[PDB]
């Protein structure tokens, strides 16, 4: 019985550091990728729509 | 929060049976 | 595509299907006891269509169908729909024959014995299934908790049947089967919320009432005193998203529709409650018995999900029962699909493997067998 | 006008109003509900002219109105209208001041209780109304027939309600709300009759159709050998008037109609129809109770007038009914007017004085407070 | 959130110190 209690304590903490890293990791992993990727499109986007904005103005003046 | 949900199992039912303990030990006198 | 002749088990209720192979911890799928037709006539040619959907085809295109539940409050007699939904839970989602492997169905111990019988007679006949086994729903309720004495409160979908088991053996005199469900919970919703200004009256409609409360309700440990404050206040409102985009918020209703489990008269029932055939089922055992009973009243099935349920019920039975003695319930996060793993759990014994009606004993005596053979 | 303070009895639903003096034995004023408006532009002046029209008024000008109905499937949708057609069905038609006559109104068992506390608010703060009640159209039927038991079917423009009540109590778990009712049958008239020929879409042809559905409608006793003749023969066809001088006439339609009561599916809804909805009132109430409620099948309100109404569902439900029972239906020559005669009845009681909320309750407690001293 | 640990940490008190005193009740009785 008490080796039940031992059991699920060395299966929590087991999955308490792979927690701990899983939880901030996936974060990090998954954050930091999507911000660098979207902070890459948030950029591209700016530009094209600045380059936009100057098409329409060069079509303007055409 | 599913670290709570079983924390809080193991926890209230590891208190609930030390405290079913603690109230026997003495009850049994 | 399993590479042994586990048998496959499956808890088709009044609700949901749940199935898997034994041995597992889990059924591997579950989806509504559900096979849907249209109410519409069609007008565009070369559209496929079928004459019925089964299972979350019913409910993925159930904007024009009426969908109907073969089993009523726990027994089948639109076995013709569970065919399909045996079919599909078999063939689409597992992906095995029970041609190939022997099969476990479950009911509760007072269920009338044409469920169990029709059973047998379609997986042998339909399906031609090599064995057949129907459990008992208590008997795997408490093989999942871990227990061989308890209550067995299964307050699901259908029927809730309150059965007191000690040592393994039944104490079937105080069996207090209930006919307050969480089938009647979903309507007295659809009722209460009428009263709110949102009607809810057909087959869509009582799937979103079936939603919001899967999503919304709970019952509380002091009824009287959460309604005090739900009824004066925005503080214990909750809203939900219906699928087209309507909004309702939800005040009282949100635990005074649980609360008909403690309160069945709400739905003009003649019960004190589950909490009450709780305390009954075990008062009718013997004294040597009672002591071990209150310590270990068992949930499993849904309703036991919502928040204060398992401290509402031990506080009603607590402040029923004698002092000195203990009473607890014991409600582990195996909840609603623990019956499942009961059934994995009878199904993968040694001991059992002496109890499955096989298809040569099946067409001598013909389907009445499972009434001599299974229990 | 009126020589005793009396209450008033005013039954506003979707359809028409029936007011008149409680203690008598039929309304005084009856008035649509409905309020009108021009949607033309003016070209002389001096013509008087109103913002708006109500009642009789609001019909008798309706060739330039468009007509609003404030009542919608049993609730008020439009409260300061329904101060319009109470002021005039009041003060002008039954020349009474509500401050010396406290006014009883009606409503369905589930209605909503924004509806029952508006109805509340109104007559106690622009009407300053002595005192106030609420009551159910089943109560008020069952007065009305004699009874204390029964299934009161309530079908008229708005919401068929299928409410049971067993010796004076009620028996809610049993409710049947249906989403079918006299205005539907309207619709769907007005779209059978496009395939005639002869739309109607605006304020003038929705009010012809109803005109010719009250007058031209049945339902028999068997839908299929009626539409068999109908639909081959110039024999069951029956011509009506339209007010310009212009007839249209009509044959299946005139029956196929209200056969949606029998059959729902005719509007798209997803119901077995009225039939099935009386069967479960009466089902759903105790073994006990049953008897009593098939003996006692009650006809109330609108729609209740279609020929052969009342002995198509006494035949209707003794088909799903058991052998042996008695199912009787009853269908006295005031049927339609019993809510109005039963109002009467309850608000003069002597019992149901203090069932009256004062104007000193209501101040205190707010209009919510009909929702806990009318029943 | 203050709810969880606070209360983990009481519910694990509830437990230390019930183990303890089962222990301790055992011990006289």
């Amino acid at each position: 019985f008490d080796d039940i209690h031992r059991k699920r304590m060395e299966k929590d903490l087991n999955e308490l550091q792979a927690l701990i890293e899983a939880h901030f990791e996936n974060r990090k992993k998954e954050e930091e990728e999507l911000v660098s990727l979207k902070d890459r499109i948030e950029r591209r986007r700016a530009e094209r729509a600045e380059q936009q904005r100057i098409r329409n103005e060069r079509e303007k003046e055409r | 929060m599913d670290a709570i949900k079983k924390k809080m199992q193991m926890l209230k039912l590891d208190k609930e049976n030390a405290l079913d303990r603690a109230e026997q030990a003495e009850a049994d006198k | 595509d399993e590479d042994e002749t586990t048998a496959l088990v499956c808890d088709n209720g009044s609700g949901l299907v749940k199935a898997g192979f034994a041995g597992d911890d889990a059924p591997r799928a579950v989806f509504p006891s559900i096979v849907g037709r249209p109410r519409h006539q069609g007008v565009m040619v070369g559209m496929g269509q079928k004459d019925s959907y089964v299972g979350d085809e019913a409910q993925s295109k159930r904007g024009i169908l009426t969908l109907k539940y073969p089993i009523e409050h726990g027994i089948i007699t639109n076995w013709d729909d569970m065919e399909k939904i045996w079919h599909h839970t078999f063939y689409n989602e597992l992906r095995v024959a029970p041609e190939e492997h022997p099969t476990l169905l479950t009911e509760a111990p007072l269920n009338p014995k044409a469920n169990r019988e029709k059973m047998t007679q379609i997986m042998f006949e339909t399906f031609n299934v090599p064995a057949m086994y129907v459990a008992i729903q208590a008997v795997l309720s408490l093989y999942a908790s871990g227990r061989t004495t308890g209550i067995v409160l299964d307050s699901g979908d259908g029927v809730t049947h309150n059965v007191p088991i000690y040592e393994g053996y039944a104490l079937p005199h105080a069996i207090m089967r209930l006919d307050l469900a969480g089938r009647d919970l979903t309507d007295y919703l659809m009722k209460i919320l009428t009263e709110r200004g949102y009607s809810f009256v057909t087959t869509a409609e009582r799937e979103i009432v079936r939603d919001i409360k899967e999503k919304l309700c709970y019952v509380a440990l002091d009824f009287e005193n959460e309604m005090a404050t739900a009824a004066s206040s925005s503080s214990l409102e909750k809203s939900y998203e219906l699928p087209d985009g309507q909004v309702i918020t939800i005040g009282n209703e949100r635990f005074r529709c649980p609360e008909t489990l403690f309160q069945p008269s709400f739905i003009g029932m003649e019960s004190a409650g589950i909490h009450e055939t709780t305390y009954n089922s075990i008062m009718k055992c013997d004294i040597d018995i009672r002591k071990d009973l209150y310590a270990n009243n068992v949930m499993s099935g849904g309703t036991t999900m919502y928040p204060g349920i398992a401290d509402r019920m031990q506080k009603e039975i607590t402040a029923l029962a004698p002092s000195t003695m203990k009473i607890k319930i014991i409600a582990p996060p195996e909840r609603k699909y623990s019956v499942w793993i009961g059934g994995s759990i009878l199904a993968s014994l040694s001991t059992f493997q002496q109890m499955w009606i096989t298809k040569q004993e099946y067409d001598e005596a013909g389907p009445s067998i499972v009434h001599r053979k299974c229990f």
